[PDB]
């Protein structure tokens, strides 16, 4: 049988959110000038210019 | 130094200073406008660039 | 809100309701998403516009 007491809820939940998916889209991202670019010792990958 | 920064392009440290109103001396040759208007010292336009 | 629900229509709503996979979303979830040693190479500028 249908009883209102036992069928009568409260739900709960938040009112608005926005759900993102590309985290990456929200940085901003630049590089040096490849005539600049240090490798991992912090001299310029090549060189030989 | 502004060399320096341009080489890097890593604006963090002048981005703080300038934020916080820290001192600083940008170093670097620079082009500048002469103004020889007392009310625009006046009105701190110097301050604004 | 107020719902009428059937106990087991309860129990599924319930579960969706309390084990959401939405996290809250902030910059530094964002900054972490980076790998590390992109963030830590200097040829690379990240910035959080």
């Amino acid at each position: 049988q249908f009883d209102f007491r036992a069928s009568m809820h409260m739900l709960t939940s938040n009112l608005t959110f926005t759900v993102y998916s590309d985290l990456l889209a929200f940085v901003s991202a630049d590089t040096v000038e490849p005539i600049n670019a240090v490798a991992f010792d912090n001299m310029r990958i090549m060189n030989e210019l | 130094n502004l060399e320096e920064l341009m080489r890097t392009g890593d604006y963090a440290q002048i981005t703080n200073m300038l934020l916080n109103n820290q001192p600083v001396a940008l170093v670097g040759a620079l082009p500048f406008i002469t103004d020889s208007s007392v009310i625009s010292l006046v009105a701190k336009l110097d301050a604004t660039v | 809100y107020p719902s009428i629900l059937h106990p087991i229509d309860h129990a599924f709503n319930e579960y969706f309701l309390q084990h959401q996979l939405v996290e809250p979303l902030n910059n530094d979830i964002i900054f972490n998403y980076i790998p590390e040693r992109i963030r830590n190479d200097v040829n690379y500028i990240l910035n959080m516009d």
